[PDB]
RNA sequence: CCAUCAUUAAGUUGGGCACUCUAAGUUGACUGCCGGUGACAAACCGGAGGAAGGUGGGGAUGACGUCAAAUCAUCAUGCCCCUUAUGAUUUGGGCUACACACGUGCUACAAUGGACAAUACAAAGGGCAGCGAAACCGCGAGGUCAAGCAAAUCCCAUAAAGUUGUUCUCAGUUCGGAUUGUAGUCUGCAACUCGACUACAUGAAGCUGGAAUCGCUAGUAAUCGUAGAUCAGCAUGCUACGG
RNA sequence: AACGCGAAGAACCUUACCAAAUCUUGACAUCCUUUGACAACUCUAGAGAUAGAGCCUUCCCCUUCGGGGGACAAAGUGACA
């Protein structure tokens, strides 16, 4: 979708919303694309084989459409897993006190 | 300072056990059995001179030794209290056979019964440095070498406790070679309860 | 036939085990004699404070002192050392035929 | 004992392939968390270069290149209270080789490449060629303590 | 907690199948701290006992990938 | 000809033999340089036949057993040292001062308990 | 210069968290002129006899104990603040004879 | 307190995740060993006492 | 535990090789032995003699005493207090809460590294329905039975770092992985308060840290992984272990 | 010389804390009296202990009569716990 060039494939596609280390196997599995592809891979005919399989993961962008949606279907119930997210609430059980610092 | 039991070095070094079975599995339980019957022989003897008891196991047939620095005592009349003493021993587990008693020379020496005898002169109240005087004077006298003792706490039935130790003759605590025997009683003189530890030597 | 020979103490161990040499060598045994296998200790680490105090403790063990015997020429004279149980008092030996 | 007397020194094994004592101290010094191997392949690999930027086999250049590295004036404190409090005193011999080691390796770790197949390098042949970051510290010490002689 | 039988309280289950039958009765008191949401339980109102005071509740639809105890506040925060 | 020596140091014991050849060493059955991991200490491994001369003389064929390869090594100049003396029971004293023959000097040393991990007290804040 | 105060069987006020701050805080403030510690304040009820107040100061060298005895938990701070005044003095002047006329060979 | 706890453990539970362990004379509960049924406290006792059998002191 | 015999799948099997090794019962290191200039006064200093050398290394052991030091919550008892309770009995909370503040550790902020392939070498300890192999079936956490066994043999268990090769190229990038939704794996009446992993996602602070401050004198600092006690399940802790 | 310390294992239990539901010879121990001699097991009602019924009315010896010893505790208090 908005790759960027100049690097191997199997770090590229990470660089989009929803893809982490699955383009060493299963993007490696549909497409017939190698390792050591930079921008120089000629990844226009190999592009359409991409599109293919892309298209049936929820990855670039509108993962994170269902992802928001999720928290706000979680705090409408008004769960103790959701009042945690509207409240600086560490929300996975965790011990609230100092070393609770990345939720704030 | 810290001072450990003198026994506490030694068990097994330079001396031996005061139970000697071996159980491989069930290990917890009939251990348990132990401090059963040494709850239990310490009840209703209640000072017939008893140092200390021995428990060996083989086969359901369990051995009791014990020393009773006072003989006859457990024994009874003739063999009458010591079948006495089976009669519940025997009931407490399943078989407790071959119960029987050795007998000891030198009646306070062993300082099991140096400990006790003049804990019990303590509820009576009189005279507690003589209590002390009276076990140290008497002890190289019988044939000791080395004699140490004291007493704790409520000294003299005052409020702030004070230790109180007399001493003479060699009594090695850090030598590996020494045979040292202490025991501590539990002395009470109704205002709380007096401790009181021994330390005799050969 | 490996009689096992098990116990705490090793002044016990050794001298039981010079009992069945003797009892079986006046029979008519072969005895392979006694070959010590290794201790299984464990080590118990209480802390000696009565209340609070870590960083100062007192570590306990306990040993066993495992043996074997075994013999290859069974007579009816060399297991009169089998069913006659001598020492019994902190060995105990796990007979198999 | 640094009280009863001195502590008695201890005797190092001489490299294989340079023979020599100093190239091995040089490894236990590069050795950064007990690492042997790794550490030591990247002195093998750090004179080669040595003895690519210059015809002559580096056990030769190793010891031309610290002796612009090794000082031979330095500063031990002495408490004098209200005094400069800096004495320039002289470098014993056992001093004398380990501090130059210290320096060459120090400065060898804050270079622009990250390899130490060529941060090691590099500065040697600058201490070579007298010049560099390791080289010039040396005379931050021959301008300190060569600046305050009031205490010979 | 495993796929093999997802849990429910079955103190509780007894005691709601009564309530689905004919008109529903609006308060269940019980502890239901076990038990999972599945859609035998839509509709009906739970009192849960959070400790201190139990705690009328509701169930909805989009309830069911929850379970029942989530949902009673025991920690009575608020506070700074 | 087996002239078979042991040896040991750090918890790894290292029986040798000398069969008469050249120098050539087949510890447990293998090559030294796919065996052990960097070929440097090898060199210091060869010092106790060195000031016997005795390279193009013994193969050895280690079976070596238990620690690591800096426990196997230094292990086994300590294992021929011992079958060396018997080799050139003369030279004792060529080996004696220089190096080898001395012995296993020592090991690891015991946690202390009330500790992080072999003498290394842990932090306190407070002097 | 924090203040870990802790009560044995004694309920710390507000009134008593201000005293202290102005008494033993301030006037080892001006004292010790790089200044990184803590304070320990005990204050140890007795009923047959009285209360007691520790304060022990650590610094980089030497430590400022002093205890009193009283039972008055205002008046006694009065006297702790003399005492720990008194124990500075002795530590600065231990080291302020720095200043000796030492003239070098 | 106590003793209540004593018997509290003796009887046979509802369940076998409850499973809980004390001493036979420790009151407590809190630091029991599977092979001994003893406390810290009273198995550092009667071991320097010597009622436990075959359990040597220290320093290996 | 297999040099010499081989039918090495290694059964380490046949014999026993018992030799070495290992595993356990005992002989030996003390200024015994010399020389100093060193004067006798013991030591010290330098040798040789054994494997070991100067209380060999380490452990255990902590004098008289100090601190009304710490526990009437391991226990035990003087005094005081309680007795439709300050004792009981249950499932449900809580001990896991948080704008914060100091202790102690873990993992890091990398190309003396990171990711993937190969390939080695340990010690200690555990296994009373417990350890559970080799096979399978799962991406994996793991499920199904038998193989062995109450154990120098059977299992936990292929230690890891390393070494060898291919890689990224020096950026908050293939550095790490915190935090949130998807697997419902397993233990357990039951994981919402309040567990343990892995699965694809998401990828935050963080570029080696100021004043200050701590540990450590050789197999020690440093690092790497393995065990056990607790325990149905659960450690970045503790205690032991080697590299 | 407190602060990965009592905690060498807090989901329940632990648990000592709190809110509820109900107990007072008390879930425990001891004299004990009639030893009433197992309500030693299932359904129903229940947060759940508990409550109500269905019930294995006994257990061993040694007399000769049906007691005493171990017999279960339904009730009891001088007590006590």
């Amino acid at each position: 979708v908005d790759i960027p060039r100049e690097k191997r494939v199997v770090i590229s596609l990470t660089y989009i919303y929803g893809i982490g280390t699955s383009t060493a196997q299963k993007i490696l599995e549909e497409a017939n694309v190698s390792a050591d592809t930079r921008v120089k891979d000629l990844t226009d005919d190999e592009l359409g084989r991409i599109r293919e399989v892309v298209d049936g993961y929820k990855v670039e962008g509108d993962l994170r459409r269902e992802t928001n949606l999720n928290i706000k279907r979680l705090m409408e119930i008004s769960s103790y897993r959701g009042i945690r997210h509207r409240r600086g609430l560490p929300v996975r059980g965790q011990k609230t006190k100092n070393n609770a610092r990345t939720r704030k | 300072g810290q001072k450990i039991n003198p026994i506490g070095l030694r068990v097994g070094i330079i001396r031996d056990w005061e139970a000697k079975w071996y159980a491989e599995k069930d290990f917890a339980s009939l251990l348990h059995e132990d401090l059963k019957i040494r709850k239990f022989i310490d009840n209703e003897l209640k000072e017939a001179s008893v140092s200390h008891v021995e428990i060996e196991r083989a086969a359901n047939r369990i051995n009791i030794a014990i020393h009773t620095g006072k003989p006859g005592m457990v024994i009874g009349k003739g063999g009458s209290e010591i079948e006495k003493l089976r009669n519940k021993l025997n009931a407490l587990t399943d078989k407790k056979v071959h119960i029987n008693v050795i007998e000891i020379k030198k009646v306070d020496l062993d300082a099991r019964l140096v400990a006790e005898n003049i804990a019990r002169q303590l509820e009576n109240r009189a005279s507690f440095r003589r209590v002390q005087k009276q076990a140290i004077t008497r002890a190289m006298k019988l044939g000791a070498k080395g004699i140490k003792t004291q007493v704790s706490g409520r000294l003299g039935g005052a409020d702030i406790a004070r230790a109180e130790q007399y001493s003479e003759g060699t009594v090695p605590l850090h030598t590996l070679r020494a045979d040292i025997d202490y025991a501590h009683a539990e002395a009470d003189t109704t205002y709380g309860k007096l401790g009181v530890k021994v330390w005799i030597y050969r | 036939i490996r009689i096992r020979l098990k116990a705490y103490d090793h002044r016990v161990i050794d001298q039981s085990a010079e009992k069945i040499v003797e009892t079986a060598k006046r029979s008519g045994a072969d005895v392979s004699g006694p070959i010590p296998l290794p201790t299984e200790k464990s080590v118990y680490t209480i802390i000696r404070a009565v209340h609070k105090y870590k960083d100062s403790r007192e570590q306990f063990e306990q040993r066993t002192h495992k043996r074997l015997i075994d013999i290859v020429n069974p007579t009816p004279k060399t297991v009169d050392a089998l069913m006659g149980l001598n020492l019994p008092s902190g060995v105990d030996i796990e007979i198999k035929l | 004992m640094p009280r009863k007397g001195s502590v008695p020194k201890r005797d190092v094994l001489p490299d294989p392939i340079h023979n020599s004592k100093l190239v091995t101290k040089l490894i236990n010094k590069i050795m950064l968390d007990g690492k042997r191997g790794t550490a030591q392949r990247i002195l093998y690999s750090a004179f080669d270069l040595v003895e690519q930027r210059s015809g002559r086999d580096a056990l030769e250049v190793f010891e031309e290149a610290i002796n612009n590295i090794m000082p031979v004036l330095e500063v031990k404190a002495r408490r004098v209270g209200g005094s400069n409090y800096q004495v320039p005193v002289e470098v014993r011999p056992e001093r004398r080789t380990t501090l130059g080691l210290r320096w060459l390796v120090n400065y060898a770790r804050l270079r622009g490449e990250k390899t130490m197949e060529d941060r090691l390098a590099n500065e040697i042949l600058d201490a070579a060629n007298n010049t560099g970051g390791a080289v010039k510290k040396r005379e931050d010490t021959h301008k300190m303590a060569e600046a305050n002689k009031a205490f010979a | 907690s495993i796929k093999k039988g997802p849990f429910v309280d079955e103190h509780l289950m007894k005691k709601v199948e009564a309530q689905e039958g004919s008109e529903k009765k609006q308060v269940i008191k019980t502890w239901s701290r076990r038990s999972t949401i599945f859609p035998n339980f839509i509709g009906h109102t739970f009192a849960v006992y959070d400790g201190r005071k139990h705690v009328p509740v509701y169930v909805t639809e989009d309830m069911v990938g929850h379970k029942l105890g989530e949902f009673a506040p025991t920690r009575t925060f608020k506070g700074h | 000809v087996e002239y078979r020596g042991t040896g040991r140091r750090k918890n790894s014991v290292a029986r040798v033999r000398l069969v008469p050849g050249e120098g050539n060493i087949t510890v447990n059955n293998r090559d030294v340089r796919e065996y052990l991991p960097f070929e440097s200490l090898i060199l210091d491994l060869n010092q106790p036949f060195d000031v016997t001369e005795t390279k193009g003389n013994y193969d050895v064929l280690v079976n070596v057993h238990g620690g690591g390869f800096t426990g196997q090594a230094q292990a086994i100049r300590h294992g021929i040292a011992r079958a060396l003396l018997e080799a050139d029971p003369e030279y004792r004293g060529s080996l004696k001062r220089a190096g080898l023959l001395t012995r296993d000097p020592r090991m690891k040393e015991r946690k202390k308990p009330g500790l992080k991990a072999a003498r290394r007290s842990p932090q306190f804040s407070k002097r | 210069i924090r203040f870990e105060i802790h009560g044995d069987n004694l309920t710390i006020t507000d009134a008593i968290r201000n005293y202290i701050e102005e008494k033993i805080g301030k006037l080892e403030r001006y004292f010790n002129d790089v200044p990184n510690a803590v304070a320990h304040v005990k204050v140890k009820t007795y009923s047959n006899s009285a209360t007691k107040i520790e304060v022990t100061i650590p610094l980089k060298n030497v430590t400022l104990r002093a205890e009193e005895r009283n039972d008055d938990l205002y008046a006694g701070i009065d006297l702790i603040n003399n005492k720990l005044e008194r124990q500075v003095r002795k530590y600065k002047t231990r080291i302020n004879r720095k200043s000796r006329d030492r003239g070098d060979q | 307190a106590k003793t209540s706890m004593v018997a509290k453990q003796q009887k046979k539970q509802k369940y076998a995740v409850r499973e809980y362990t004390r001493c036979e004379r420790c009151g407590r509960p809190h630091s029991v060993y599977r092979k001994f049924k003893l406390c810290r406290i009273c198995f550092r006792e009667l071991a320097y006492k010597g009622q436990i059998p075959g359990v040597r002191k220290a320093s290996w």
